[PDB]
Formats: structure tokens, C-alpha cells, sequence
């Protein structure tokens, strides 16, 4: 009758509003909505900081494009959002901090494209290196910041051994990390399939085996974009698309203050 | 000295028993629990969860991301079938490797429902509309629309909701199947057929993805743990 | 306990 | 009272439900039932799910561990008079798998340890029956230099003496992790590098390990002296998890282990060929 | 202290509720043997993680 | 209470009443008791029918399986450091005669275990006391090919170790079938030939047979290392079934079994000479 | 748990119901003994399975 | 500790014995019954049952 | 003589006060395990053997 | 119950009260916790000292 | 003659087991506690009690 | 003893 | 018995 549909949403969080009028409804990883550390898990004593809507807003990342030969994207989080304004002040000047996310993913086409983009959210994204030597990605390698990384269709060895490059190498079939991306959809997921839907709405907890860690040395949760089935558009060889990601802290809480950590990444 | 009289059975190892044994490090001050999302209690837990079939295990599409792609176009020859699958959930090698073939291959017998979910991944301006069929054992596999629509089908209308469920119901004379592939406790044939054709306007893409996912029921279990054949190491 |  | 739910009986249906339609774009599986898309009969239905359950999938020991250990006249080379494993599940490929079907757990460990023991010299006389001593080391405990240096009196570490030819050794552990729960996986680091450092080799270290020592491990010794003829035992260790929670479900490795992380590297291969049309 | 609880019985013998009895002899609860008798729960977190969820006989997208 | 029924007292007759007449063409045994047709006293009966039971019956172990395994130096050569006996009755004819007066049956069964060695060469040094895996492999979980590759971590399959000289090992199993009771006789085939088929080898099967793989296999080994000496051992396996319950009366078998179906070749002549009139 | 039961006594003693005593130790009813207190049945499916049984004075032809 | 003395017998085998051991295979989901025709409670139910006398054993 | 506790459960199954049973077999009570239910005090003979004890927020020395 | 003392809340102080400055001439250890010196949150303590008894 | 079982870990021996076994001097008269002053019943009463950090660790 |  |  007045007009709600599961397609249609708003999402306000501090000073920002998104708007879709093409979603499929959104996603609670797990059934469970975000939350503060209640007193009966709580770890650390000191009082915790909630900068509240100064750091738990939208932050859009840099835009990447769908071509035809695009193999996948992936970030980390809180990586992802280390520098973004002052959620990275207050993650970098504090030993501890969690927080929840809104992920949303952005991708709009026109009603003769086609394409579907499965997007997967996963705790403990443990990706796969490149080289015979295990375990051995860099910490600037592993964590891309705001860039993300990308994925493969094969296992291309390092061999510069003498100056190896550190680097993962995430084979796209294989999820980056050696099982088969089929069964990807055990994580809370959605799919932007183009003649469906422009967006993707998935809302995580924070998910750890502790109530609160380091956002520096561990990120919580991967986001994995991959092309479920390829673009096409009319019978043009070089479509390509943008893929915006705009992703929200929630309910972020911070302990143990100190001076500021100042990674090195170059 | 209470009299006791040992009987056989006596002290040996079974690997499946169930008893108490001392602690090793008494009096310890365990970590108490926290609430961690994404609990599990049984493993048929898994196998509800959709999951992508690698339909297309044809010579250099098998292991690649295209292994998940079944192309529809609007030339399809249209008396031939789109796919053919044995229902050997734990066996047939398009089936063995999903979370449901995964769990399965854990256990010697299965029973249950089973429901295929295709999505199609064309354009909003193709239609079409295509027959997903499932022939109990003890016939010929079906070759033509014409055998595959007298056993159970969902014939399925592509539109705004892009996804089509066909249920395969628990049809057997055994009240357990096996995981293994074996004819006495086959369990038949999945085929699909166009039922008319994908057509599109001008400037549209004529051929296109679709995809299909499998999940268990909720009247599915299994049992008989065992281990299973998709790991290994070498010496 | 249970006699029967 | 654990048995599954009843099939309903369902006649025919022209309607405007339409259970068979849906759109996974949403993120989830479609709950249907055989009587939403066929007729059905009313069953009773009797089967359970009572194998399938956390604790049954993993109430299995599994071996885990082969220790080797000699029994022999100490030389001055290398011997193995005593032998040490760190403790992990990861030695062995079949254990490992189906704990990672899950990122965390919370379980107790039983450890239950089977020993035995041949000759390898034609004759040299022969061996009394021989006592084995199995030294938990925890992260920081003196570890032993030689076969009866002073660690072995064990007055602190648990130590197990098990002798030759006695039923299988067998002990539980509690939950001993220092977070909440086991992960089974740790996307991240044990360093940062800061820009402050002096050189690169401070804040470096292994992506996705924890703690160096981890659990510790087991030290494990013949502690009879020895005979003229030499005797090699094995210990194979079979650990059980029990009273088992479980979060956060994950798909199986699907291609061979390649170390303690996810790496991999060969057989990348895992699904093999057949026909789109090939029943 | 002992612990007394029905057996489900496959098999019956041509002879009812037959029942097994449990004793702790451990102060550690780790030294206990697991008693097996697990509930189970709803795959709903997994199955269908959405913030409105529809009935399966609506649409999926209204 | 459980004794048969008592003779009661009867006397002369002279009626219409003819019990001792009768037609076995209706299908029927005729009830008579000595009273029909002799004069009786009365007995107060306390014979009773305690031990032909259907469980009293069944109530003993029998041997199944001899399973022959060795423990010596791994050569390049075929040798039996493992062995595999896929499970059946049928090997042994004394428990098959029993258990086929009976169509389809449903049981538990206790396996026990008795182990025997002995060594073969009359002296190369001895051996240590030994240990035995015996490893149950269902239907489709990977199967050994040597006596110590991966298939013997057994996460999953049960396994036994006893270890030489302890009371013989012993468990007890479920009703494990996949009907409601188990055919002591199959009258069919596990394929049908179509007119369809490519070749008559498609729809060819074995009469009488259902699955292929049956209950599966014991895989048995020595976990032991070789001792310099060769140690031969072999496991006999015994059977008893346990809460039985049986349907279907047969007759039972009367000239010897060849093979696991009905067939028959030699001695077909179980009856022995003896003159019509001759007592 | 115990169950207490009657033994039928066959050779006595110069010295009554004598009992004896059962605990099942096992969760599973597979690892249980046999309690052998088997009943019995009627032959009469296979001793005369007649649609119209007679009495054994009155003629089977009739 | 319970101070027990083992008596004679202790770990023999006896065939007919009745004793309760481990399970192999716990928490088996085992297929209930159905009531198929034809079930016997004893053995002495089929010596009840009338056959054929084989009363001529001459030698032809 | 049994005397029946409650253990301190650590990991908990998916299945609660779970107890454990004690019974002496022996008169002297040298042989008796140990219960280790132990209770703690006040380290304060240690930390605070002050004639005056005062309190933190006051002064030591006044 | 054995678990420790849970800490308590506190936050800002401007007082007389002066617990951080102590004399241990007098032979005695200053009983501090956190919430004397910082500020903290309320914590539900479940940790124990079981494995340290004597 | 209770017929028993014996289970994995029979006869083994852990140091930090917890069990009993028979007195070997029995019907000692003991002599009885007095009251000491000093008891301690944690260990970690020992660490509370604040002890001197050797702060300069220099060479000399 | 407590049965359940 | 005596539970505490
Ligand atoms: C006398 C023998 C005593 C043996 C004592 C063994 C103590 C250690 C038990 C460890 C059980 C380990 C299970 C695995 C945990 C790992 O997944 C994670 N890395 C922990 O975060
Ligand atoms: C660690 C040792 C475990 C041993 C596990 C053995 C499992 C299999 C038990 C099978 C009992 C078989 C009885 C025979 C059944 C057959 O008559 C019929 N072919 C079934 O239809
Ligand atoms: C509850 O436990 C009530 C009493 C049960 C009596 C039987 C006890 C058997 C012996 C247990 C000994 C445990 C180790 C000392
Ligand atoms: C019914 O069982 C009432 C209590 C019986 C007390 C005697 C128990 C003897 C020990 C049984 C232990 C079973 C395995 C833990
Ligand atoms: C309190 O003890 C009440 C009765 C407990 C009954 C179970 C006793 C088990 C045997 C103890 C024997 C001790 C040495 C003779």
C-alpha cells in the first residue's frame, strides 16, 4: 500500500546517509547485530574511548573496475580503514580497539549488461604466499590499506630467490587459501548479479576468539569480491564498470593509550 | 581386596571408546567462554547451507573458475540437454566437493531430500524458460524433454526472481544409501532441458551464465563415521 | 535399583 | 526424543505462493521442503542426526605424532637417547581437516599414547622389559640436554612413566588456550615493523602465527640404562578431543597441505573431468 | 553421585526402557568421559543471516 | 513361569469325535497331544523350552576369519605386513548353517579377538612384544596400500591396538543395515539390463549379490618395526549375535556350500542307505 | 540403575528365590549382554495358517 | 584405588560367556524395525511344523 | 562413606552441576588422597604487620 | 566461589585523598588496584587462584 | 569374582596424579600442630608483598 | 544418584 | 553418602 520493499533502503550512521533502490534485502553475518564488550567479558580494566559518530560513519574507498578479464579484489578490515580519518587516529593510538562494520558494495550497470559479483565476508582470511617459503608474506604485503589486493587464476612461485617478493599469491578457484571457492557461501554473503541488483548490505559483528586484540598485528574479517560470472554488455570486447566499497565502524571501542604506532609499510 | 575377574576386552585401545582418564595438569584456572558468533552443533548444519556446484567439469574448465558456469544462449541447439548429473551426493564428482559432498564423504550412509537452486546471470531484458527434471533409478537416463518431463520437474520461468528451487525427494528402497557409488542403493538422474528458449532484444548479450547450488533438507541425516578419500599426505 |  | 521432522501430505496447488522461486542474491538458501514443490505422503519420520553431532563427528582418537626414541650405549655422536615434539596437530593431515572445518573451538584433550619396541642387531644378548618417561615441558621450562640430566626428576612438569607392554598410556588435558577459544586460524602477525626500527629484521614475522612455543612439548626418554643390544621404540600419540564447542564454519582444504599456514603449491587439481552431459 | 540415563536401543531382544549409570571418579570435569546426549539448533544464522526474512511462499524481492 | 504344558489324565472313547483323521492338503500340522489317541495320567510337566530360545540359539562365539599378517623387513617383494579381510559369515560354514534356517534377521554383534604368534626362523635374535591395529574401513573411506601410510592415523575409522599376550580384544557393534533386517537371501540382482544399454556389460551383475563392498574391510598390521627375526601372527575373529530377533523359516542347508550364493556342485547325495523295513 | 532379578535355580543346596544383579556401563544398547528372559510364541503361523482353522476333533474336509 | 584381588578366570575367554563391551560404532543412527510376516521365537517352533519323511533310503 | 562434590566445569559439551564421588579405603588417613578444595586468607600478616594499620587514601606518616 | 575481585568502576579524581604516595619505611606494601591511580571500567572477574594454593 | 575390564592408561603412572595408596607406618601416634605464627596458603600471598627491583644491571 |  |  504507502510503498516498503526489501529493495529500497537507507542507512544513516553519524553524518553519513547511503540510499539504494536496487538491494536484496541485507545480510547480519551470523544472525548477530554489533555490540560493546559487556562487563562479564571484559578483558583489559582501564575505561575504553567510544569516539561514537566521530569514527562509525561511512567511509568510501577508492573505486576499482569490473573489466571483462577482472579476476577479483580483496581487503582486510580494520586494514582496509587504517588511515580513514579519525577511526585510524584512534586505532593507531590506542594498544586494543574492536568494532563491528557496515559493508556496502556498490555496482551499478544498465538493464543489457549481465555480470553477477559474489561478495563473501570472512573471519580469519588467511591467504595463501607465493613462494615455497611458508608462511612468509610481509606485513606490509598482507596489508594493503585502503588498495586492497587482487586475485589469480594460477599459482605463479616467486622465484627471485635472493630478493623474494613476500607477496600472497590468491589463486581465485581455490578462495586464496586452498579450498574450493564453490563452498565460499558457508561466510555471510550476497551476490550483485547486474539484472537483480546494484548493491550488497552485509552487517558484521566483531568476530574473534577474544573480546578485544590489535587492530594493528590482526585483521578480524576479509571482504572477498570475485566475478561469479564474467561482464558482458551488448557485444562489446572492453566493458568495465566501477565497484565502490563503502564500509561503517560499529559500536568501536578502544583501551590501553599510549603514544602512537607508526607502522612501516615502504 | 574386592574379588575381580578380568574379561575379555581387557586392556585394549579402542580408538572409538569413551572413558574418563586423569588430568594431566590439575587444578588449572581455565579461560571461561565468550559469546563468539557462527556456533555449530551438528554438521548437517553445513550441508543446509547452499553451496555452488562445479557443473562444467568438461577438460579445460574443470579447476578454474569457469567450472561454476553453464552457458545459456539463445542458439542452444534445443532438443539437447543443458546438463546430466547422477544423484551420487558424496560421488559424482560435481556433487562430491560441495560443503554437502564434503560432509557426506565423512560418512558411509545418507537419506534425505535434496534441493538444486539455479540462478540465472543474464540480462534483466532475456526471458526463457527451462525444464529441471529428476528421474528415479531402474529407467533409461533421459535423453530427450519428452522422457525427463514424466519423472518429477519444475519448469521453471526466468524473471525478476532470478532463482528457481527444484526439490529431489527421498525416493529409495533402502532406508540408507550409500556415500560410495554403488547400483544397489543408486539413487538416479538429474537432467534439464530448455522448455522453450532464452531470447533476447537486439543489443543484448545471446549468451550467458547460469549457475546451480545444492543444499540438504531438513529430513537429511547421515551415519557411519569414516574417513574420507579427498586428503591425504605422502611419506 | 529395579527387582523384577 | 531426537528424531526428524515428519513428511506432511500435499495434494495439488494453483496459487499465488510460489515456495519454488526465490533470489540467492539475498545471501539465503531457500527452506523448501518435497511437499512445496511435489505431492507427498505423511511419513513418520525416525532418523536422527545423533552421528552427526560435534562431539561424535571428533570422538575418535587420531594419531597426531611418531616419536622415535633409542635405547642404546651413549656415544659421543648424535643419538636419540631422548627425543622432543612440539605438540600441534599439524604433523599429521587427517586430524587437522576436520578440526578446519571450523576458524575457533573449546575442547578438553584426551592424549592417549601406544609404544612399541623391536630389536635391530641380529644378537647382541637381549633387553629387560624397558620404562618410558613422557615430560610435558610448558613454554619456559628447562629443556633437557641429555637423557638424565637434571630436568628429567620432573618436580614441577607432568611426566607419565609408562612400562613396556602395558594397556596404551592415556591422560585429559583441560582447555588450556590463552584467548577464549582455540583459532584455528589468525589472520595477522606477533610484530609490527615501526618505521622507528632499527633495521627490518625487529618487527619482522611469519604471517599467521601466534606464539612461538605454543603448547610446548612432550620430551620423552627410555629410562632404563642401556643393554649391549640396541632397542628403538616408536610413540605414536593419538589425541581426542572431547566436550567439544565449535565456531564459525569454513570450507575444507580442498588441495594438499603445504605447512603449518594455508600455502600451498602442488596439486592444485582437485576436481577431475567429465562431461556437462555425461550422466 | 551416580548419574542414570536411558539408553536409545537399536536392536531388541525378544524379552522397555533400559538405562546405563555414570559415577565421576575425577575432580577435574576433563578427566570425564563425554555423555553424548547433544542438542542440536537451527541453521538459520547460516541459512538465511537476513534482516527482514521472508516467508518462503512470498517473493524474495518485493 | 516357563514349562510346557502337562498331560492330562484321559480315558477310553467311543465318538464322533475323530482327532487322528486328518488332511494335509489344507497346509496344516495336525495339533494332536498322546491324549487324542492313547489313554494318559496326569503329569505336572517342568521340562522347559530355557536354551533353543532364538538368543540362546545364537549365544556363542564362532569363528569367522583367520587373518594371517607378518612382521619382518619391508623387502620389494609381495608381503603380508597388512592384511585386509573384507567382513562376512560366509567364510566359514558352521555359524552360515545356523543363521540361514532364518530369511532376514536383525542383531547386535560382539567381534572378539584371539592372537596368536610364533616365530619361523629357528634363531635370528628375537622380538619385542608385540602390538596389532586392527582397523575397521567402511564402504568408500580410502583402504591401505602399506602397512604404514596415512590410511593408519584412522581420525575417523575405528581401530583397535591390542597389544600380545592381553585377554583376547572385544566390541560390540550396532544393527549396522540399510534395511529394517538383514537378507540372508537376496532372490535378485543389483542391475537391470535396458534395451537401451550400450553393451550387455552395463546392466551385468551378479546373482543374489546386492552392494558390492558389503560391511567393508578389517585392515590388521603390526605397528611394530621388524625385528631381525621374521614373527608370523595370525588373528581369528569370532562372532556372537546379540538381541536377536529372526523371520522367515527355512530349510537348512544339506549338501556343502559352494560359494556365497545357494549354488551347489559336489555331494549331492546327503541320505545314506537303509531297507525299508530294516529298524 | 541395577536390575535385580530371579536365577531358576537347578541343583540346591543344603542350605529359596535367588537373585541376581545387572549395571549397564555403556551408553550404547549394542555393548549390552543378552538378558536371555526370552518369551515365546505360538507356532501357529506356520502350524496352521488356515483361513477357516477347524478343531482338531471335527473332520478337515467338511 | 579400590584394592581388588583378581580370582581364576580372570582373562580367559570363554565362547559362551555374556558380557557387555565397548562399542565400535557410537551413537549409530540405527533403521527401526518394521513388521515383517514370518518371525520365530524358538527353534523348537519348527520341529512343530510337519515335513516329509525321507522313508525309502533303498539304494536306487 | 561416599562423599559426592562438584567439580568447577572448564569446557562445557553441548549437552550443568557436574559431581565427582570420593570413598576412603583406608584407616590411616596418611593414605587418603588430597581433596585440594582449598581455601586461601589475607596476605595482610605479610603485606600490612603494622601496629596502626591505616588506610591508602590517609597518610602513612602523620 | 574462588574468582578474584572484580574492578570497579572509577573515574576522575581531584581530592585529599592521596593513595599513590606511600612511606614503606613502615614495612608495609601500598594495597593499591587501578582504580586508585586511573580511571577504570567495572570488570566481572572469573579468574582464579586454584592452581597456586600450597 | 565382579568380572572388570581394564581400560587404556591401567598401570601407567602420572606425577601429578591424585590418588591413594596404603599407609606404611600404620597407627602412628602423630604429634599435633601448635600454632605457628606465619602460615601462608597461596602462593600468591608471596607475590604481593612488594620485594626490591634489582634496577642497575650494568657491568659493574 | 539421579536419573534423568 | 554426603554431598557438600
Ligand atoms: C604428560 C602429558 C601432558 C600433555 C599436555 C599437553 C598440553 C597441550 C594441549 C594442547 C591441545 C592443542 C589443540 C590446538 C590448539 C591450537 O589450535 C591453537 N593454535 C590455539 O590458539
Ligand atoms: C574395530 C572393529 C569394528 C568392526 C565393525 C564391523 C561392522 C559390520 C558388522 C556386520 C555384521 C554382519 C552380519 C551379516 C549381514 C548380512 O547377512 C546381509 N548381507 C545384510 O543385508
Ligand atoms: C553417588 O556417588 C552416590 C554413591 C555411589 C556409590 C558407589 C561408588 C563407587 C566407588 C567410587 C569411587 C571413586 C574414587 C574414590
Ligand atoms: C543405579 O545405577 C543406581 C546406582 C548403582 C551404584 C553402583 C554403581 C557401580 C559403578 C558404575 C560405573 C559405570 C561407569 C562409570
Ligand atoms: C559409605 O561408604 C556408604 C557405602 C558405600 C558403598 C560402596 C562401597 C565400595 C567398596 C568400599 C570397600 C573399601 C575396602 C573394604
Amino acid at each position: 500500500a504507502c510503498g516498503y520493499s526489501d529493495r529500497v533502503l537507507q542507512l544513516t550512521l553519524g553524518n553519513s546517509t547511503i540510499t539504494t533502490q536496487e538491494a536484496a534485502n541485507s545480510v547480519v553475518a551470523y544472525g548477530r547485530w554489533p555490540e560493546f564488550i559487556r562487563d562479564d567479558e571484559a578483558n583489559p580494566v582501564d575505561q575504553p574511548t567510544e569516539p561514537d559518530v566521530a569514527t562509525c560513519r561511512f567511509y568510501t574507498l577508492d573505486t576499482v573496475m569490473w573489466g571483462k578479464e577482472s579476476k577479483g579484489w580483496w581487503w582486510k578490515l580494520p586494514d582496509a580503514l587504517r588511515d580513514m580519518g579519525l577511526f585510524g587516529q584512534n586505532m593507531y593510538y590506542h594498544y586494543l580497539g574492536r568494532s563491528g562494520y557496515t559493508v556496502h558494495v556498490q555496482c551499478n550497470a544498465s538493464k543489457f549488461h549481465q555480470g553477477a559479483l559474489g561478495v563473501f565476508a570472512i573471519p580469519e582470511y588467511c591467504l595463501a604466499g607465493d613462494s615455497d617459503k611458508q608462511r612468509y608474506t610481509s606485513y606490509a604485503n598482507a596489508n594493503p590499506g585502503e588498495r586492497g589486493g587482487k586475485f589469480y587464476s594460477q599459482f605463479n612461485k616467486d622465484n627471485a630467490v635472493t630478493s623474494p617478493k613476500r607477496e600472497f599469491c590468491p589463486v581465485d578457484y581455490l578462495l586464496g587459501c586452498g579450498v574450493l571457492l564453490g563452498n565460499a557461501f558457508v561466510y555471510p554473503h550476497q551476490i550483485i548479479n547486474l539484472r537483480t541488483n546494484n548493491s550488497a548490505t552485509i552487517v558484521l559483528p566483531y568476530v574473534n576468539a577474544l573480546a578485544i586484540d590489535s587492530m594493528v598485528k590482526h585483521n578480524n574479517w576479509g571482504i572477498a569480491i570475485l566475478p561469479l560470472s564474467p561482464l558482458d554488455f551488448a557485444q562489446d570486447s572492453s566493458v568495465e564498470i566501477p565497484i565502490t566499497v563503502t564500509i561503517a565502524p560499529m559500536c568501536s571501542e578502544f583501551n590501553g593509550l599510549r603514544n602512537v604506532t607508526a607502522p612501516k609499510f615502504q | 581386596g574386592l574379588p575381580v575377574l578380568n574379561t575379555p576386552g581387557s586392556n585394549q585401545y579402542l580408538t572409538s571408546d569413551n572413558h574418563q582418564s586423569p588430568c594431566a595438569i590439575p587444578e588449572f584456572d581455565v579461560t571461561p567462554p565468550i559469546d563468539i558468533p557462527g556456533e555449530v552443533k551438528n554438521m548437517m548444519e553445513l550441508a543446509e547451507i547452499d553451496t555452488m556446484i562445479p557443473l562444467n567439469l568438461e577438460s579445460t574448465k574443470r579447476n578454474t573458475m569457469d567450472m561454476y558456469r553453464v552457458t545459456l544462449s539463445d542458439s542452444a541447439d534445443l532438443s539437447q540437454p543443458i546438463l546430466c548429473l547422477s544423484l551420487s551426493p558424496a560421488f559424482d564428482p560435481r556433487l562430491s566437493h560441495t560443503m554437502l559432498g564434503e560432509v557426506l564423504n565423512y560418512y558411509t550412509h545418507w537419506a534425505g531430500s535434496l534441493k538444486f537452486t539455479f540462478l540465472f546471470c543474464g540480462s534483466m531484458m532475456a526471458t526463457g524458460k527451462i525444464l529441471v527434471a529428476y528421474a528415479p533409478p531402474g529407467a533409461q537416463p533421459p535423453t530427450s524433454r519428452k522422457e525427463a518431463m514424466l519423472g518429477t520437474h519444475v519448469i521453471w520461468d526466468l524473471g525478476l526472481q532470478s532463482s528457481c528451487t527444484m526439490v529431489v525427494p527421498w525416493i529409495s528402497n533402502v532406508t540408507y544409501r550409500q556415500t560410495t557409488q554403488d547400483s544397489f542403493t543408486e539413487g538416479g538422474y538429474i537432467s534439464m532441458f530448455y522448455q522453450t528458449r532464452i531470447v533476447v532484444p537486439l543489443s543484448t548479450p545471446k549468451s550467458m551464465s547460469m549457475l546451480g547450488f545444492v543444499s540438504a533438507c531438513n529430513d537429511f541425516s547421515v551415519r557411519l563415521l569414516r574417513d574420507t578419500t579427498h586428503i591425504s599426505q605422502s611419506a | 535399583i529395579s527387582e523384577v | 526424543q531426537d528424531s526428524l521432522p515428519d513428511t506432511k501430505a500435499s495434494g495439488p496447488a494453483h496459487s499465488k505462493e510460489v515456495p519454488a522461486l526465490t533470489a540467492v542474491e539475498t545471501g539465503a538458501t531457500n527452506p523448501l521442503a518435497p511437499s512445496d514443490t511435489v505431492q507427498t505422503r505423511h511419513v513418520v519420520q525416525r532418523r536422527s542426526r545423533s552421528e552427526s553431532t560435534i562431539e561424535s563427528f571428533f570422538a575418535r582418537g587420531a594419531c597426531v605424532a611418531i616419536i622415535e626414541v633409542d635405547n642404546e650405549q651413549p656415544t659421543t655422536r648424535a643419538q636419540k637417547l631422548f627425543a622432543m615434539w612440539r605438540i600441534t596437530y599439524k604433523d599429521t593431515v587427517q586430524l587437522r581437516r576436520k578440526l578446519e572445518f571450523f576458524t575457533y573451538s573449546r575442547f578438553d584433550m584426551e592424549f592417549t599414547f601406544v609404544v612399541t619396541a623391536n630389536f635391530t642387531n641380529a644378537n647382541n644378548g637381549h633387553a629387560l622389559n624397558q620404562v618410558y618417561q613422557i615430560m610435558y615441558i610448558p613454554p619456559g621450562a628447562p629443556t633437557p640436554k641429555s637423557w638424565d640430566d637434571y630436568t628429567w626428576q620432573t618436580s614441577s612438569n607432568p611426566s607419565i612413566f609408562y612400562t613396556y607392554g602395558a594397556a596404551p598410556a592415556r591422560i585429559s588435558v583441560p582447555y588450556v588456550g590463552l584467548a577464549n577459544a582455540y583459532s584455528h586460524f589468525y589472520d595477522g602477525f606477533a610484530k609490527v615493523p615501526l618505521k622507528t626500527d632499527a633495521n627490518d629484521q625487529i618487527g619482522d614475522s611469519l604471517y599467521s602465527a601466534m606464539t612461538v612455543d605454543d603448547f610446548g612439548v612432550l620430551a620423552v626418554r627410555v629410562v632404563n640404562d642401556h643393554n649391549p643390544t640396541k632397542v628403538t621404540s616408536k610413540v605414536r600419540i593419538y589425541m581426542k578431543p572431547k566436550h567439544v564447542r565449535v565456531w564459525c564454519p569454513r570450507p575444507p582444504r580442498a588441495v594438499p597441505y603445504y605447512g603449518p599456514g594455508v600455502d600451498y603449491r602442488n596439486n592444485l587439481d582437485p576436481l577431475s573431468e567429465k562431461g556437462l552431459t555425461t550422466y | 553421585g551416580a548419574q542414570v540415563s536411558s539408553q536409545k536401543v537399536g536392536a531388541h531382544e525378544n524379552s522397555s526402557t533400559i538405562n546405563y549409570t555414570t559415577i565421576n571418579y575425577y575432580k577435574d570435569s576433563a578427566s570425564n568421559a563425554a555423555s553424548k546426549q547433544d542438542y542440536s539448533q537451527d541453521p538459520s544464522k547460516f541459512t538465511e543471516p537476513l534482516k527482514d526474512v521472508l516467508i518462503k511462499t512470498a517473493p524474495a524481492l518485493n
